[PDB]
């Protein structure tokens, strides 16, 4: 996307959107990233919104597939077509978080830019051991703690508890911990810590942020609902 | 269990 | 896909319908068609089935784009976008007319496969139609309209006034007369006839055939609700 | 208008 200017390229990445078009989208954001400059608040969830995306739709058909695969095993087509599909995520994977280092994170200093990149970070990670089986399962899975943990603790200096960002931080290292870490107690206490250190911090808050702020507040209790 | 859906901008 | 047996492409088809990979179901149904047999019954439905799927999403987002288009004119970049999208749509259904020119139409002999694919021959020249604007907008339309013309000549000849591939083909052509070619008044005549003949011919089928007709009248009925 | 869904096989 070098010859178009990073204006249109933003431009474009909102009409994909607005069209489902997500995997232009997460190539025009591409495009943006590799202008070189810092990324805004509202840029930044535009990278995040196309990633996720294209990813979301491999992981569920990579999971489809794997269940497929593993009723096979109890021709060589469903494991070849598995590792494809396994073999473009992990490219997709490999992309998000070469931008991460190319050089998102290291110009990020702000709480909100670094603690979202970061975020991004251990999500990549964890999609990435999601489909890990070999030597390096351990290694992929330790990536994927490493940049939560960094995030975490820049979190709680820097941001309120019903900061959002801190929020869905949270939840996602709670999934980390309870589907790829076997570690359902940390994930529950996380989670559990996390909602009742907003909860009373709601307090604080206009109408908006307060809405904000509840919403993800429910996906951690949805989530412990479902643990306990 | 549910991570945060970056369904919507 | 020339280095794969025709039989993994078939199979690994129905896997990525099963995945919703879509993209990937067309290039491995395009890839069975250029093995040069003729396909069977359950094979020229999973290409359908995959092109249709592509490009439903692709007429999806030209639709949003084209309608953003037009409420800017009441930078070059919303044109740019949909101007994108719709080349990739005509790059999808040319792919599509070239392989029933290449060549399943020439060899279809029997009522149901030259039927079914005449009939799609009309749907991707419908589609090119719907973003048709230059001076070719009333060829292409002529080509959809000599398409389903010659398929209705067939399935009137060959096929029971309840067949579905005969219904589903009645259903398009009276859509390509309303939304296409300015004839509503064909479109509403064309329903209605099909819709009684097909009624009349009910007491001949078993149940699961019975099931099969009456989906498909509803659908004509939906269209005439939708139209008186 | 609705055409014939190609949905599913
Ligand atoms: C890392 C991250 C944190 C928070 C959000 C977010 O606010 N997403 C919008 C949302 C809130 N509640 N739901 C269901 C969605 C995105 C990313
Ligand atoms: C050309 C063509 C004709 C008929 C069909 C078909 O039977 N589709 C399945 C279906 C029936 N009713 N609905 C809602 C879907 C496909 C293609
Ligand atoms: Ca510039
Ligand atoms: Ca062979
Ligand atoms: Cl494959
Ligand atoms: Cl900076
Ligand atoms: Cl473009
Ligand atoms: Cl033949």
């Amino acid at each position: 996307m070098g010859s178009m200017e990073r204006a249109s390229l933003i431009q474009k990445a909102k009409l994909a959107e607005q069209a489902e078009r997500y995997e232009d989208m997460a190539a025009f954001m591409k495009g943006a990233v590799e202008k070189g400059e810092e990324l805004s608040c509202e840029e930044r969830n535009l990278l995040s919104v196309a990633y996720k995306n294209v990813v979301g739709g491999q992981r569920a058909a990579w999971r489809v597939l794997s269940s497929i695969e593993q009723k096979s095993n109890e021709g060589p087509e469903v494991r070849e077509y598995r590792e494809k599909v396994e073999t473009e995520l992990q490219g997709v994977c490999d992309t998000v978080l070469g931008l991460l280092d190319s050089h998102l994170i290291k110009e990020a200093g702000d709480a909100e830019s670094r603690v979202f990149y970061l975020k991004m970070k251990g999500d990549y990670y964890r999609y990435l051991a999601e489909v890990a089986t070999g030597d390096d399962k351990k290694r992929i899975i330790d990536s994927a703690r490493s940049a939560y943990q960094e995030a975490m603790d820049i979190s709680k200096k820097e941001m309120p508890p019903t900061n959002p960002i801190r929020l869905g931080l949270a939840l996602n290292f709670s999934v980390f911990h309870y589907e790829i870490a076997n570690s359902p107690e940390e994930a529950i206490s996380l989670a559990k810590t996390t909602f009742d250190e907003a909860m009373a911090d709601l307090h604080t808050l206009s109408e908006d942020s307060y809405k904000d702020s509840t919403l993800i507040m429910q996906l951690l209790r949805d989530n412990l609902t479902l643990w306990t | 269990a549910g991570s945060i859906p970056g369904r919507r901008s």
